[PDB]
RNA sequence: GCAGUCAAGCGUUCAUAGCGACAUUGCUUUUUGAUUCUUCGAUGUCGGCUCUUCCUAUCAUACCGAAGCAGAAUUCGGUAAGCGUUGGAUUGUUCACCCACUAAUAGGGAACGUGAGCUGGGUUUAGACCGUCGUGAGACAGGUUAGUUUUACCCUACUGAUGAAUGUUACCGCAAUAGUAAUUGAACUUAGUACGAGAGGAACAGUUCAUUCGGAUAAUUGGUUUUUGCGGCUGUCUGAUCA
RNA sequence: GUGAACAGCCUCUAGUUGAUAGAAUAAUGUAGAUAAGGGAAGUCGGCAAAAUAGAUCCGUAACUUCGGGAUAAGGAUUGGC
C-alpha cells in the first residue's frame, strides 16, 4: 500500500522482515537491496516488519555501482519466494527474492525487469506493470 | 474450472489442491503434492519413478487398448 | 481528438486501457468519470468493452492486437474468452497465444500495417502472430530497450518512441514503418510513452498531467 | 516503574475462566426475539459435525477485484438426522426471571429417550415412561387440564425434542434430549403446533435454508491441562534462563501481595463453550437425494461422503447442512444450528450464489480422486478383478 | 517539574487569537537535597528481557468549542485512558543522540514493580596491567582484563480438578453475581467540485482491503514424523540366498 | 573385521545380565533432536547450536626473524561390477 498505491492487495504471507537481502531485478546498476522498514507495518513488541509481494520498501544497495549507496532509496517488491495463498486455490511461490528500484510517487529508475514478475505487483503498481517483464 | 496436468508425474490437480513453482526460465510448474514437490527439487529424472505418468508412457506400461487405434 | 483523462488517480489510461479502430477495452473497476471521456465522442460508433484479463486490470500491457485479431495470454479464463468473443464483433478472430516472454501489450507494438516484437521472440510465435493480426513483421527495439511496446505509442497515422532516442535510431524505423516518429514525453515528464497513452485513427487519450505543448505534438504527429 | 514498553493483553477477559465445559452440549444462552405474526417454527437444531470439505463457487460481490470470478472456500459439513418432538415444556415470567412450571410428554417415545434416564441400561427394568404414559386411557383429562394451563400461563413455551441416534453412523446408542424455544404466534397456537408434532420428523426444509447467516453452539476440542505459553501466547523466555524457558517471568509486582487474577497461569486448556456468530449455509441437502456432491455444473453422479468416509466418522446417508467456513467443536459431537438473532445487513450475507464444485477426494490422505468411477478409469485395470 | 491570578508591553493598527515582563498564590513526591524514625543475630544493591494492573498533568483515535480558522495544514482549550504508544545502530547503561515506519511513537506509580522469574554487561572482595600521589606498605567517582550467584516436598493468593451432607436417582432449564472486546488506517467515488485572480485544496454518505487484538478449529499449503509405514545405503554378526 | 590407527562401531574366549518395580505415559523440566521465508534484525557480547571437516589432484596472498604464514584463502573427484 502507501501513498500513490491507488487500488487494494489482498494480504498474503509476509516473507521479507527488517534485514533481508534482495536480488536487483531491474537495470538500475545495484546488485542486491537491504530492507530496512516497510511502509504500512503495524506496532508489536518484538515483531520485524515485515515485507510481500506487491509492497513498497525502503532499502539501501549494500553492494552496487557506488553513488547508489550510502543512502536510503524506496523498492518495489516484485517476488517472494515464500509460498502465499491466492484467492482462486493455489499455493504458489517463486525460485528467490527480487525488487525493484522506484522513488515514493510509484515510478521507477531503471528501464527494464529481468525475470517473472508477480501479478500481485503488476495489477497494484502501474508503472511497475508498464516496465514489467514477464507477468507469473 | 479447466484441467491442469502434473509437471512431474501428470496426475489430475483438483482445485485448491496442490503446490505452484515459477523457476528463472519463468516457464510454468504445478506439482500435485509434496511427494512430488519434493522430488523435483532433488533434480529427479521423472522418467525413470516408476508411478509417474511418462514412465510407463515410455516403456507402454499397461497401455492395452490404447496403443491401438 | 485529444482527452485528458486519469483513471482513479494514476495517469497511465495506456496501462488500464487497449483502443483500437474497431473496439476498444477498458478496466472495470474504473469509475464515471473516467467511462464518461472515453463515451464521450466514441458513442455507438464502436462497442465499449469491460474485461479483466489475467483476472487484473491492465488489461492494456495483457493484451495487443488490431482489426484482424486479439492476443490474450494463455492463464485467461475461458469464461472471460466467450466474453470478449460475445462482446466483440465477429470481424475480430481471437486466438489464443502460447508464450512466457513477457505480457503481450509490452511485447507486442503493432499497428493495421506494421509490427514490433520482443527480442526474444521464437519463429513459432513469429508465424502466429503474422497470421493472426495479418501484419507483416520486422525485428528492431526502441532505443535497444526489450520493452519496443511500453517505448512506442504508434497509431497508422504516425508514432511515439522513447524521448531519448538517438535521431539515427528514430529515422532507420520510420523508413520500415512508413510514418514518421517523433520522440517526446507524456504525463508531465513521464519517458513511458508505449503505455502512457494510446491512439486509434480518430482519437488519443491521454493523462490529465499532461502539459500543454507535448498535447499539442500528439494531435500534430497522429493527425487529429 | 512502568512497564518501559507498553504491550496489547495476552488473551481475553470475557471467555474466563477457562475450565471444563459443565455438560457435553453447549447449552442454549438465547434464543432469537420473538414477533407474533409469523407461522410456527423452530428456532434452533442439532446436528453432528463430520469434517469439511472444498469447494468452488463463482464470487459475486460489486466493487471487488474477485467479481465474476472462482475461489476457493473451506466448509464443514454437520450432520443431521431428523428430529423428533417428544414434548413440550411452558415457561412463565417472574420477577427474578423465565420459570418453568409444568412439562408434557409424547405417547411412545422411542428407546433412545428412555436410555437417556439410565445410567445403566443392561440392569435397568425398562420401566421408565410407564405410570406416567399410562395416563392416556382415560379420556385425556390427565393431559388435557395440563395444555389447557399452557396456553393460559406460561408466555413462552419451549418444545422438547431429541434426535435420532441409530440413523447417524455413529456408535453412542443414546440421543440427546433438548429444548428448543419457538418463533411462531400466539401461545396458544404454539402448543397447538405441538401436540400434532408428537412422534413425527422435524428435518431441515423448515428450520433454515440456504443462503442463511446462522450461529454455530459447540464445544471446544479438549487438550487437557495446558502451560501458559500455548495457553494464552506468552513470548518464550530467551535460551539462556535457568529453570523453564516456558512459563510467565514476572506474576506480578511487590504490591498487592497476591496473585492477580488477570495473570495468566498454566492450567486447563479445552472442552470450553463457544458460540461463533454469523456462519453462512451453503448446502442442505437429504439423505434421499441422490448425487448430493452434484451441482448444475458438474452433472456427476456422486454424493457428499468422500474416499473411504469422514476420517473418525461414518458415510453420511441422512440430511445434512454444508456451512460456509470453519465451526466450533470436534468431529463426533453435537453441534447446536440456531438462526441468528439479528437481521444481518452487510452487503456480505444476502449473497444468494450457488456452489460450482464439491471436493469428494480422500480424507484418509492426498485425496487424489473423487470418485472410484474416475479413480478406476485413469489407472485402468489392476492384477485385482480380472 | 506542574498550574493560576494581576498586568506594562509584543502581536501592522488590539491586553489577553497566541504570547507576555516586574511581582505574587499554590500543586506534585517519578529529580536532587536535608532529616535520621524502622532495619547492621543480616527484608539480596544498577540495568536489560518477560508480564499484570493502576493514575493522568491526552501523544494518536471519539465528539465539540476559539483563532490574526477563506480551503489544506496548524495552534489553544473541554468530557474523556475505552483503546493504541514501535523496529534498529552506539553505550552496561538510567539518560542521551541519530536511522525508519506509523494515527502516535505521552509522562508515570506499584519496596526508584518484577533475581527461591532470568542475565551478570556495570558498580563491589580476592589475581593482574598503566597514569598520578607516597621513601615505603599502599591510595585514587581514575582507565582495562578474569572473576562459584543456592532451597519450595509448607500456608495463603492465583490457575485447573474432585467432593460428603439438604429421602435416593436421572434428565431438561431459570437466574443473582462475577468477568467482558474489539481496534486503527489506506485506495476509489464524492472531487480539480466547495473555498481564493494563484499556488493549492477537502468533508459527511457508500464500496474494496488492510493494521493490532481475540476465540475457534485443520478441508487446503507448510512443519514435526518411534505409524521405523515403505524404499535405499554403511560397518559388523547369523556358512551362502532369503530373511 | 571396516578402518592410518591401542580411534569409533559389531563379534569369538572369558564374565555379567547387577544396581526398586507395574500402568497410563498432564503441564513444567533434564538429555537428544527437526523446523517453511528471512537471517544476528536477539543479546553487554552469534554465548548454545550450525555449517567445512577423511582421502586424491589443482591452486594459495599481505608480511617475515626467510625457517614460516600454509591442510592459508579457493576449486575438482570418492559407490559397485
Amino acid at each position: 500500500s502507501g501513498n500513490g498505491a491507488q487500488g487494494t492487495k489482498f494480504r498474503i504471507s509476509l516473507g521479507l522482515p527488517v534485514g533481508a537481502i534482495m536480488n536487483c531485478a531491474d537495470n538500475s546498476g545495484a546488485r542486491n537491496l537491504y530492507i530496512i522498514a516497510v511502509k504500512g507495518s503495524g506496532s508489536r513488541l518484538n515483531r520485524l516488519p515485515a515485507a510481500s509481494l506487491g509492497d513498497m520498501v525502503m532499502a539501501t544497495v549494500k553492494k552496487g555501482k557506488p553513488e547508489l549507496r550510502k543512502k536510503v532509496m524506496p523498492a518495489i517488491v516484485v517476488r517472494q519466494a515464500k509460498s502465499w495463498r491466492r484467492r482462486d486455490g493455489v499455493f504458489l511461490y517463486f525460485e528467490d527474492n527480487a525488487g525493484v528500484i522506484a522513488n515514493p510517487k510509484g515510478e521507477m529508475k531503471g528501464s527494464a525487469i529481468t525475470g517473472p514478475v508477480g501479478k500481485e505487483c503488476a495489477d497494484l503498481w502501474p508503472r511497475v506493470a508498464s516496465n514489467s517483464g514477464v507477468v507469473v | 474450472m479447466k484441467v491442469e496436468i502434473d509437471s512431474f508425474s501428470g496426475a489430475k490437480i483438483y482445485p485448491g489442491r496442490g503446490t505452484l513453482f515459477v523457476r528463472g526460465d519463468s516457464k510454468i510448474f504445478r506439482f500435485q503434492n509434496s511427494k512430488s514437490a519434493s522430488l523435483f527439487k532433488q533434480r529427479k529424472n521423472p522418467r525413470r519413478i516408476a508411478w509417474t505418468v511418462l514412465f510407463r508412457k515410455h516403456h507402454k506400461k499397461g497401455i492395452t487398448e490404447e496403443v491401438a487405434k | 481528438m485529444a482527452t485528458r483523462t486519469q483513471f482513479e488517480n494514476s495517469n497511465e489510461i495506456g496501462v488500464f486501457s487497449k483502443l483500437t479502430n474497431t473496439y476498444c477495452l477498458v478496466a472495470v473497476g474504473g469509475s464515471e468519470n473516467f467511462y464518461s471521456a472515453f463515451e464521450a465522442e466514441l458513442g455507438d460508433a464502436i462497442p465499449i468493452v469491460h474485461t479483466t484479463i489475467a483476472g487484473t486490470r491492465i488489461i492494456g500491457r495483457m493484451t495487443a492486437g488490431n482489426r484482424r485479431g486479439l492476443l490474450v495470454p494463455t492463464q485467461t479464463t475461458d469464461q472471460e474468452l466467450q466474453h470478449l468473443r460475445n462482446s466483440l464483433p465477429d470481424s475480430v478472430k481471437i486466438q489464443r497465444v502460447e508464450e512466457r516472454l513477457s505480457a503481450l501489450g509490452n511485447v507486442i507494438c503493432c499497428n493495421d500495417y506494421v509490427a514490433l516484437v520482443h527480442p526474444d521472440i521464437d519463429r513459432e510465435t513469429e508465424e502466429l502472430i503474422s497470421d493472426v493480426l495479418g501484419v507483416e513483421v520486422f525485428r528492431q527495439t526502441i532505443s535497444g530497450n526489450i520493452l519496443v511496446g511500453s517505448y512506442c505509442s504508434l497509431s497508422n497515422q504516425g508514432g511515439l518512441v522513447h524521448p531519448q532516442t538517438s535521431v539515427q535510431d528514430q529515422e532507420e524505423l520510420s523508413s520500415l514503418l512508413q510514418v514518421p516518429l517523433v520522440a517526446g514525453t507524456v504525463n508531465r515528464g513521464s519517458s513511458v510513452v508505449g503505455a502512457g497513452m494510446v491512439v486509434n485513427d480518430y482519437l488519443a487519450v491521454t493523462g490529465l498531467d499532461t502539459t500543454a505543448p507535448e498535447l499539442s505534438v500528439i494531435e500534430s504527429i497522429f493527425r487529429l | 516503574s512502568h512497564r518501559k514498553y507498553e504491550a496489547p493483553r495476552h488473551g481475553h477477559l470475557g471467555f474466563l475462566p477457562r475450565k471444563r465445559a459443565a455438560s457435553i452440549r453447549a447449552r442454549v444462552k438465547a434464543f432469537p426475539k420473538d414477533d407474533r405474526s409469523k407461522p410456527v417454527a423452530l428456532t434452533s437444531f442439532l446436528g453432528y459435525k463430520a469434517g469439511m470439505t472444498t469447494i468452488v463457487r463463482d464470487l459475486d460481490r460489486p466493487g471487488s477485484k474477485f467479481h465474476k470470478r472462482e475461489v476457493v472456500e473451506a466448509v464443514t459439513v454437520v450432520d443431521t438426522p431428523p428430529v423428533v418432538v417428544v414434548g413440550v415444556v411452558g415457561y412463565v415470567e417472574t420477577p427474578r426471571g423465565l420459570r418453568s412450571l409444568t412439562t408434557v410428554w409424547a405417547e411412545h417415545l422411542s428407546d433412545e429417550v428412555k436410555r437417556r434416564f439410565y445410567k445403566n441400561w443392561y440392569k435397568s427394568k425398562k420401566k421408565a415412561f410407564t405410570k406416567y404414559s399410562a395416563k392416556y386411557a382415560q379420556d385425556g383429562a390427565g393431559i388435557e387440564r395440563e395444555l389447557a394451563r399452557i396456553k393460559k400461563y406460561a408466555s413462552v413455551v419451549r418444545v422438547l425434542v431429541h434426535t435420532q441416534i441409530r440413523k447417524t453412523p455413529l456408535a453412542q446408542k443414546k440421543a440427546h434430549l433438548a429444548e428448543i424455544q419457538l418463533n411462531g404466534g400466539s401461545i396458544s397456537e404454539k402448543v397447538d403446533w405441538a401436540r400434532e408434532h408428537f412422534e413425527k420428523t422435524v428435518a431441515v426444509d423448515s428450520v433454515f435454508e440456504q443462503n442463511e447467516m446462522i450461529d454455530a453452539i459447540a464445544v471446544t476440542k479438549g487438550h487437557g491441562f495446558e502451560g501458559v505459553t500455548h495457553r494464552w501466547g506468552t513470548k518464550k523466555l530467551p535460551r539462556k534462563t535457568h529453570r523453564g524457558l516456558r512459563k510467565v517471568a514476572c506474576i506480578g509486582a511487590w504490591h498487592p501481595a497476591h496473585v492477580m487474577w488477570s495473570v495468566a497461569r498454566a492450567g486447563q486448556r479445552g472442552y470450553h463453550s463457544r458460540t461463533s456468530i454469523n456462519h453462512k449455509i451453503y448446502r442442505v441437502g437429504k439423505g434421499d437425494d441422490e448425487a448430493n456432491g452434484a451441482t448444475s455444473f458438474d452433472r456427476t453422479k456422486k454424493t457428499i461422503t468422500p474416499m473411504g468416509g469422514f476420517v473418525h466418522y461414518g458415510e453420511i446417508k441422512n440430511d445434512f447442512i454444508m456451512v460456509k467456513g470453519c465451526i466450533p467443536g470436534n468431529r463426533k459431537r453435537i453441534v447446536t444450528l440456531r438462526k441468528s438473532l439479528y437481521t444481518n445487513t452487510s452487503r456480505k450475507a444476502l449473497e444468494e450464489v450457488s456452489l460450482k464444485w464439491i471436493d469428494t477426494a480422500s480424507k484418509f490422505g492426498k485425496g487424489r480422486f473423487q470418485t472410484p468411477a474416475e479413480k478406476h478409469a485413469f489407472m485402468g485395470t489392476l492384477k485385482k478383478d480380472l
